[PDB]
């Protein structure tokens, strides 16, 4: 029986990690991609006999609005995981932290302080900024949230809103701005080395005000026969050999104590990134808080 | 000949691997004790890299992944999609772990055949992806299908992995 797994992550960058536990398991594994949004809803109309097994990435914690298509699971090895992003939801396993960004294009900045959020609103970067549909995409769902997380304010992301310029894609975002077109994009880390890792004039910035970390996480999706490796896939998918492997391809932050970083000096320790404080972070379900800022 | 063409490529390829992983083997300990966070430690691992890649007669690319960090010798930013992924290892180093990939953009045997006996060639897998080709008619990422153009070809199995050296001519 095939295994499938739904995964809004390009293809071929799970596809060799994946491939590796076809060989341990014996199992073949197909992959069905699309935007996180689009697999969710696809999901949600697929009956129960023709439904996938797993679901592998994305902020489900944050974007799931049918938490009935998926089942309660939580490995004993959850006590691993860092506290503070271990899940609070029966239904996803915490997976990988990615920060979210702006991403400041080096040729074209020069003088203009870029730090924050607040930043972006001066005069001088008005129409000259872009970020992503936060209706569609994650990654302009999380943004628009850090920036109501601010002050708790509605108007504040309208005010965005009517200065940054939206595009459909969070991909021609980091392309945009990598390529000169303007000087500044609302992104996330992976996406942003991935272009500076190719050449192109782009810095990698924190948000001061604070920096939404997204928590990718993995979930089983509830169907009529589910397949008898999944839950073998979500303890591979979190385990310490394979994280480390995350780690360095996806330039994430690991889920697990023992990979997480801790030296005090480094910039990869979640402590010297500014970080939204908890309290603060919106507890709106996805919906709701899209409601609330259309 | 296209035979005496085969079976030289198989066999290059086949010492430039076992190279790559007696290099890996014989530099585990060494790798431990290396912090790529420090820039002497950096300048290091690039001397041995290097080193590797010079001894070898292909063309190889290295990609070094680690948390927030790329090491390469790809200064040209060629797209390593157009080459033939040729080894992957899982390295600790003192600080992290990280990725090292070896890509083979091309060999000194194979381009001069392609040059002066137009013989091309292809890297195929078991499920028969074209892995590399220094020909355009062909399509990295598509499958192989001899039929279609149908040229004089022969075959040999590469020593590492469920793949298929094919050199052609028409």
């Amino acid at each position: 029986n095939v295994l499938t797994v739904y995964s809004p992550y390009q293809s071929n960058l799970i596809r060799p990690i994946l491939n590796e536990f076809e060989k341990q398991e014996h199992v073949k594994i197909e992959i069905k991609h699309g935007s996180t949004q689009v697999l969710l809803s696809n999901l949600h109309n697929e009956d129960f006999s023709e439904r996938g097994d797993v679901f592998m990435g994305g902020v489900l914690s944050e974007t799931i609005d049918h938490p009935e298509d998926f089942v309660p699971y939580q490995d004993t090895s959850v006590t691993q995981q860092l506290e503070d992003y271990r899940s609070n939801n029966k239904y996803v396993t915490s997976f990988l932290l990615m920060p979210t960004v702006i991403v400041v294009n080096s040729d074209l900045q020069g003088d203009i302080k870029i730090r924050g959020y607040q930043d972006l609103l001066q005069p001088i970067l008005k129409g000259k900024i872009a970020y992503s549909n936060p209706n569609t995409t994650t990654t302009g769902y999380q943004h628009m949230r850090a920036i109501y997380s601010m002050h708790h304010r509605v108007s504040d992301v309208h005010q965005f809103q009517n200065h940054a310029m939206q595009l459909s894609k969070t991909s021609k975002v980091i392309e945009d701005v990598a390529k000169g077109k303007y000087y500044a994009g609302l992104s996330y880390e992976q996406d942003a080395r991935t272009w500076k890792n190719k050449g192109y004039p782009v810095s990698i910035v924190y948000p001061i005000e604070g920096t939404m970390l997204n928590v990718d996480g993995i979930a089983l999706v509830k169907n009529a026969h589910p397949h008898p490796k999944r839950k073998k896939l979500v303890q591979y998918l979190t385990s310490r050999s394979v994280q480390q492997r995350l780690v360095a391809e996806f330039d994430a932050k690991s889920i697990r104590k023992d990979v997480s970083e801790q030296s005090d000096q480094s910039i990869e320790n979640l402590k010297n990134i500014p970080l939204i404080p908890k309290s603060k972070l919106p507890d709106i379900p996805h919906h709701k808080f899209l409601e609330m800022i259309q | 000949t296209i035979h005496q063409h085969v079976d030289e490529s198989q066999s290059s390829l086949h010492h430039t691997e076992k190279q790559i992983q007696t290099f890996i083997t014989q530099h585990n300990n060494s790798f431990q004790e290396l912090d790529l966070t420090n820039h002497h430690d950096v300048t290091a691992t690039k001397r041995e890299l290097l080193k590797l890649i010079h001894q070898q007669p292909a063309t190889l690319y290295y990609e070094l992944s680690g948390p927030n960090q790329f090491i390469t010798n790809n200064y040209e930013h060629l797209n390593t999609k157009n080459m033939y992924l040729f080894s992957t290892h899982q390295l600790k180093f003192k600080n992290s772990t990280y990725m090292l990939k070896i890509y083979m953009a091309n060999t000194p045997r194979l381009s001069e055949i392609k040059k002066d006996n137009r013989q091309f060639a292809l890297i195929v897998d078991q499920y028969d992806n074209i892995l590399y080709a220094n020909d355009d008619r062909f399509t990295i990422g598509e499958k192989y299908r001899p039929q279609q153009f149908g040229f004089m070809n022969e075959s040999v199995k590469l020593n590492h992995a469920d793949h298929r050296l094919i050199i052609y001519k028409d």
